[PDB]
């Protein structure tokens, strides 16, 4: 069992990131003084790429800013002078036995100063309502950090279980996120109420922001 | 030059079988073990199987209960993974990987130094279905979009104005709904001054259902005229 920490890390460009891997059993072999541990980098949408073997030996092509260290059961990957392309999920892997396993991964993202979301609400289209369903969409655009709370209120009643959220990958250029929250109701239920509101809480907002509309306006 | 090109996979019904394949180029295929590794929500990154250079010996993760089978065709630089009796926990991304290592009295030890691009495997009873595409009508910055609802399987592609509009576009990852169908939105922010003079059209393509939709997104009208 390999346990990485932290689960996620935000690092300012040019600064240093350190990821930890702890093994439940020693993987230092006394006879050759080697540690049977590898590190991998997985950029969004790509396969993992091998970076380090024997805990500290960079494989061909890997720059010195990626440094593996540790011994026995406690290992670390240090990324100095973090670059935009280093945002990725990093995994350790042991090969001390014939049953190789990976750690759970540590996600490294680019840190930036807080940016509040711009918030937009969309009523269902008349086209959709014809088909018997009503989707209401709340958009939170270009914010940082990723953590945000979105709550739906219908005629001031907090909704639960009838919305789903999606978040983008960190934007390559401005390092922000966007998030959609979609409330789904039957046409009949949608027409039972007037005020549709999404309430957004975010570190960048002094107090929650509410965007609303009245059905039919 | 040196690469692994994966094919196969896709949708498979629960309890059915699926074949995955991997084509090697740029290196001496018969000098390497090959392995398969998957990534799933519940189990993370998981080694599944390896196969020796000549194909005569195979080793599997016991958690698979014998359901998977690896083989290789050295004459044609191919390696295969056959999934059997698939279950929902098998949904994920499957990778073939070159397995760089060595053997001793105690077993085989190796790292994965070259990987294929990954193939998505989706275990589901859902029938192929094209999306419904609905406008997210706008309103010094305005937001607009398209809701791409109720399709199966992944993926859909969304462009704006045939690809002429890329700045400010965010196409969200699909979410799986309780119906077993996917949904996503694509949004773009644009100058308010452009509404009514600039045309905005989302182009949605869902190849599995042969669906192509071009949806004009227009500012909502409030009068009796329109
Ligand atoms: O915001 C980061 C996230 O972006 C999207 O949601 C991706 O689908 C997900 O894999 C990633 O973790």
């Amino acid at each position: 069992l390999l346990t990485q920490s932290p689960d996620s890390l935000a690092v300012t460009l040019g600064e240093t990131a350190t990821i930890t891997c702890r093994s439940s059993r020693n993987i230092l072999h006394s006879l050759n003084n080697k540690n049977y541990l590898a590190w991998y980098q997985q950029r969004p949408g790509q396969a993992p790429k091998l970076l380090v073997i024997w805990a500290s030996m960079r494989v061909s092509g890997v720059a010195d800013r990626f440094s593996g260290s540790g011994s026995g059961t406690d290992f670390a990957l240090t990324i100095s002078s973090l670059q935009p392309e280093d945002a990725a999920v990093y995994y350790c892997q042991h090969y001390y036995t014939t049953h190789r396993t990976f750690g759970q991964g540590t996600r490294v993202e680019i840190r930036r100063t807080v940016a509040a979301p711009s918030v937009f609400i969309f009523p269902p289209s008349d086209e959709q309502l014809k088909s018997g369903t009503a989707s209401v969409v709340c958009l939170l655009n270009n914010f940082y950090p990723r953590e945000a709370k979105v709550q739906w209120k219908v005629d001031n009643a907090l909704q639960s279980g009838n919305s789903q959220e999606s978040v983008t990958e960190q934007d390559s250029k401005d390092s922000t996120y966007s998030l959609s929250s979609t409330l789904t109701l039957s046409k009949a239920d949608y027409e039972k109420h007037k005020v549709y509101a999404c309430e957004v809480t975010h570190q960048g907002l002094s107090s929650p922001v509410t965007k609303s509309f009245n059905r039919g306006e | 030059q040196v690469q692994l090109v994966q094919s196969g996979g896709g949708v498979v019904k629960p309890g059915a079988s699926l074949r995955l394949a991997c084509s090697a180029s740029g290196f001496t295929f018969t000098d390497y073990y090959m392995s398969w590794i998957r990534q799933t929500p519940g189990k993370g990154l998981q080694w599944l199987a390896y196969i020796t250079k000549d194909g005569s010996e195979k080793k599997y993760a016991d958690s698979l209960q014998g359901r998977f089978a690896v083989s290789r065709d050295n004459a044609n630089n191919l390696v295969f993974l056959q999934l059997n009796t698939v279950e929902d926990d098998d949904t994920g991304v499957y990778y073939c990987a070159r397995d760089d290592g060595y053997y001793d009295r105690s077993g085989y030890y190796g790292v994965f130094d070259l990987w294929g691009q990954g193939i998505r495997v989706t275990v589901s009873s859902a029938s192929t279905k094209g999306p419904s595409v609905f406008p997210l009508a706008p309103s010094g910055t305005a937001a607009l979009g398209c809701l791409v609802k109720d399709y199966f399987p992944e993926p859909v592609t969304v462009s704006w104005n045939s690809g002429a509009l890329t700045s400010g576009v965010h196409t969200f990852p699909a979410v799986l709904q309780s119906s077993g169908l996917y949904s996503l939105s694509s949004v773009v922010t644009v100058p308010s001054s452009s509404l009514g003079t600039q045309t905005y059209i989302c182009n949605v393509n869902h190849k599995p259902s042969n669906t192509k939709v071009d949806k004009k997104v227009e500012p909502k009208s409030c009068g009796r005229l329109v």
